[PDB]
């Protein structure tokens, strides 16, 4: 799955 | 079991969490056949640390529905809000 960077 | 909960995260200077999922996001570590947006990591002592938890599913942010939202669209939206981000999340209790 694709994980975002820190938001 | 699941409930829709509202939390307000104050960017200080950012929200302090990561997400996975969304349309095109190829899933998430919690519910593979749910194409929604899931919180994956929460920074301890960050602005979200008393509010969100890994596994939470974001379904709205400042009135914008996250149901049927694409992965990058959700990331961009969260990055673009400048101050408070009022979230509706789905959580198992």
């Amino acid at each position: 799955y694709y994980e975002s960077g820190w938001l | 079991g699941s409930m829709e909960i509202r939390v307000r995260v104050e960017k200080d200077p950012e929200l302090g969490f990561r997400i996975a999922g969304g349309v095109g996001g190829r899933g998430n570590p919690f519910r593979p056949d749910d194409d929604g947006i899931f919180v994956t990591r929460v920074q301890p002592e960050g602005p979200a640390s008393k509010l969100l938890q890994p596994g939470d599913k974001i379904i709205q942010a400042n009135g914008y529905s996250f149901i049927n939202i694409e992965h990058g669209q959700a990331i961009s939206l969260l990055k673009t809000f400048q101050n408070t981000v009022e979230l509706i999340i789905v959580r198992e209790v």
